[PDB]
């Protein structure tokens, strides 16, 4: 029960099996060959199953490079798809998109179980029945764009604002808070990003609490389509097991469809309106689906998304959006002023911010807030020209307390105490909810202006104008 | 001086729909570039989905 | 059976694409956007089905909410055009004003009833 | 070997210009602008083998610089994105700058670069 | 006729000078022909061997050793768009281009040469002289800097700029109007006989303008009118 080889078209192979023996769908396959003779290379690849033929033939995507390829060579079948393993052991460790170790801290027994890559969706009879707020710790994301409990956060924003130092101090807040476990799984992005990436959760320690796994923009799109579904694999086994709550980050998902409509074009489907795969929403679906709450545990990504050309009526980012809860946008304005971690307050929106879920009093807070903030934009021009003069009474305190606020949205992180000293903190809700409604009241209009930087606690403002000599 | 302040008004007055009229003059013939474009995307569209699709 | 029935569906451009990638998958020939030839044919069969009987028929009623999505707020695309097209109305929602803060934010502007005016008690008519 | 080695590409438009006119002679389906669908797949490829090897490989390192040409200042066409998103950073040359005596003209405000900072000398910085 | 032109310079190194009528129809042919040759069509109808086809002829004309030939060809451009693939791929051949425009020729200005979109090799300090490329470079930059501001001017007109800005309007259309000239071949046509410039005639002519010595001046005078002396005649035939 072994196959030949018969054209080889780049990334697509065709196999010819035995009557009667064909493989089933999404199965892997192996090819393994040693030079018989010096016009000859050494071959080893990997295979899986796409389409069903008529006269016994199998039509399959390469995982790697199909150079040095000769029509009439063996393949071997494993009657199984591709298995990940899974469990305690890859915390701490690189894996590629076959699961192999790419460190080198040794290699993992083969008698650790495994799982297969592709899992239907959970049933309607497990699903939570009412809606839960995840607490991060953060004042910003606690204030403006709450996050949910099983939903998903798309993530806006450039180089040289944080991103990382962001990412970092959510992976610890959540793992001192909750006791969770955090995945990262990246997706055709740059190599010297993610070196970086990881030399940095070395440096800062956080690396002992998470798994990574990298296929990156080198790898053809066969390697670059399966790297989502191997993190989710390794992340739903905490849920599932453990009943714990996990943290799950995806570098891009605009590569997973760009990946899918190059590999559909050589199978021979019809083009889309745009030239992508007819397949794009069922695909994006079934992904999807599986990040969700149950009875056990519950599982939330935060995802990044770019946007070619800043065209939104692009039909990929038009699928991507109709599944996100909220958006959190970094401004670069905001990172020159010297306000970490820069998050635009008035960009970023959420869909949990609604008074039957957060509460009156802080619905109430927030749109003071975000009246105010959007009052004092407005004067940036007329202050610029004309001075600060020639101002009306009212203005003129709205912008001595848009200043305040504005300073007191900054907050000092836990993994920025290596550069400064300082040791950080975490903020209840309750706690900066009072603090702004104090703020917003005027309780604190003598301070200076100072005072009210890399903080926390509103209780802190007092002892640092103290310091200060007020 | 009061005649003088009269006339000042008056001028101010005629400029600024002077002006209005020649925005509302350009208007439409940026129009009509637009639907020209706006016919051209299209045909181009159709013609490279049915070519593509041809090829099979 | 003589009663009142109120349906709602919930999006008809899933629908539309779920149709197209069937047609497509099964070798069927392309159109605009590469919507297969009887787009139209298929929502209108589906809209056309509610209607307000007679008195010799039973008198019983039927009326239906399609609902529709648009991309960064135009009107201008295929399906959209189609549905406005079948329709005897539409309701807009204006993206800033639900930023705003207004609930619902319904665009006045450009609302438009056909059958108005004849569905409203005395007391609303003045 | 341990050596530092620059390299240059005077065009990356003519390059896909003539892929895509073998793959239309090979007999291969086209996509948008008559393109091959792995073009992307062909730049990154290339542009991928430029890199800084660790203190173990010897300490080499290479760097690249391509080209690409617009037209009439187009900067959303299909292979200047395909190009930006790759590379680690962009340089602007504006006609409107280069005639109003201001040569070489490069555009300050959109020139991008992502590692700038640590690429410069103390004295620089300060 | 290139296989007839380059006898004389590879046989008898004699200076040979060539003309072409139009080159895109050989382009235009050539994708005529590819429809029913089984190739499939290209971005916008085109062969998909366009490039390739026109580099096999274009290379075949060059100055070696034995002798030199120089050539000036017309080229078509369709439906006047200048990103057509036909037009955009010849640019990579030339040394010195000049383009026409439609809105130039409609105002009564001829050859109607747009002064900003023509470049040349050699336009160098080194090659034609420093005061010839500081007047070529001082009129482009007066001549970017009124284009610069139609939009300001076809809505809030002349009354709302600064003492600058109407001074490089003023001196900005005495240069617009003076780039135009009379040809010989148009005197069956008008009667005006037309008149031969030299580079210093005209060189002293712009820099005379762009000094200011000419700004009493109507406008209308500078239109065909040859040399920079012949202004002043018909200014005060004009009765000024």
């Amino acid at each position: 029960t072994r196959g030949r080889v018969i054209q080889v078209m780049g990334p697509v192979v065709d196999v010819k099996f035995e009557n009667g023996h064909l493989p089933a769908i999404y199965n892997a396959l192996k090819i393994q060959h040693k030079a018989r003779n010096e016009n000859e290379v050494d071959i080893d690849l990997t295979l899986e199953v796409a389409l069903h033929l008529g006269d016994d033939t199998v039509r399959t995507i390469a995982m790697a490079s199909t150079d040095g390829l000769i029509r009439g060579m063996e393949v071997i079948d494993t009657g199984a798809p591709i298995s990940v393993p899974v469990g305690e052991v890859t915390l701490g460790r690189v894996f590629n998109v076959l699961g192999e170790p790419i460190d080198l801290e040794g290699d993992i027994p083969a008698d650790a179980r495994r799982d297969p890559i592709h899992r239907p969706a959970p049933k309607f009879e497990e699903l939570a029945t009412e809606v839960e707020i995840l607490e991060t710790g953060i004042k910003v994301v606690d204030l403006l764009a709450p996050y949910i409990k099983g939903g998903k956060i798309g993530l806006f924003g450039g180089a040289g604002v944080g991103k990382t130092v962001l990412i970092q101090e959510l992976i610890h807040n959540i793992a001192q808070e909750h006791g969770g476990i955090s995945v990262f799984a990246g997706v055709g992005e740059r190599t010297r990003e993610g070196n970086d990436l990881y030399h940095e959760m070395k440096d800062s320690g956080v690396i002992s609490k998470t798994a990574m796994v990298f296929g990156q923009m080198n790898e053809p799109p066969g390697a670059r389509m399966r790297v989502a579904l191997t993190g989710l694999t390794m992340a739903e086994y905490f849920r599932d097991e453990q009943g714990q709550d996990v943290l799950l980050f995806i570098d891009n998902i605009f590569r997973f469809t760009q990946a899918g409509s190059e590999v559909s074009a050589l199978l021979g489907r019809m083009p889309s309106a745009v030239g992508y795969q007819p397949t794009l929403a069922t695909e994006m679906g079934q992904l999807q689906e599986r990040i969700t709450s149950t009875a056990k545990g519950s599982i939330t990504s935060i995802q990044a998304i770019y946007v070619p050309a800043d065209d939104y009526t692009d039909p990929a980012p038009a699928t991507t959006f109709s599944h996100l809860d909220a958006t959190t946008n970094l401004e670069r304005k905001l990172a020159e002023m010297g306000i970490y971690p820069a998050v635009d307050p008035l960009a970023s929106t959420s869909r949990a911010l609604a008074p039957e879920i957060v509460g009156e009093e802080h619905y109430q807070v927030a749109r003071k807030v975000q009246q105010t903030l959007q009052r004092y934009k407005e004067l940036q021009d007329i202050i610029a020209i004309l001075g600060m003069d020639e101002l009306s009474d009212e203005d003129k305190l709205v912008v001595h307390r848009a200043r305040r606020i504005q300073f007191f949205l900054s907050q000092n992180f836990h993994v920025a105490e290596q550069f400064t000293g300082q040791p950080g903190s975490y903020v209840p809700v309750k706690e900066t909810v009072r603090g702004f409604k104090e703020i917003l009241e005027g309780k604190y209009d003598h301070l200076p202006e100072d005072a009210f930087r890399l903080v926390g606690r509103i209780e802190e403002v007092v002892e640092k104008a103290k310091a200060m000599g007020v | 001086l009061l005649d003088a302040k009269a006339s000042e008004h008056a001028a101010r007055m005629t400029a600024m729909k002077n002006a209005t009229d020649n925005a509302n003059e350009l208007i439409r013939t940026l129009t009509l570039s637009y639907n020209r474009a706006r016919q051209a995307a299209i045909t181009q569209e159709i013609t490279e989905i049915v070519a593509g699709a041809n090829a099979l | 059976k003589g009663k009142h029935v109120l349906v709602v569906y919930d999006d008809l451009s899933k629908q539309a694409a779920a149709y197209r990638e069937l047609s497509l998958l099964l070798r069927r020939p392309p159109g605009r956007e590469a919507y297969p030839g009887d787009i139209f044919y298929l929502h209108s069969r589906l809209l056309e089905r509610a209607a307000k009987l007679s008195d010799a028929k039973g008198g019983g009623s039927l009326t239906a909410l399609p609902f529709v999505e648009t991309q960064a707020g135009d009107i201008s695309a295929y399906i959209p055009t189609n549905v406005i097209s079948i329709t005897d109305g539409q309701i807009f929602l204006q993206s800033d004003l639900f930023f705003s803060g207004v609930r619902p934010a319904i665009n006045a502007g450009l609302s438009v009833s056909r059958v108005g005016g004849a569905a409203q008690i005395k007391a609303m008519k003045k």
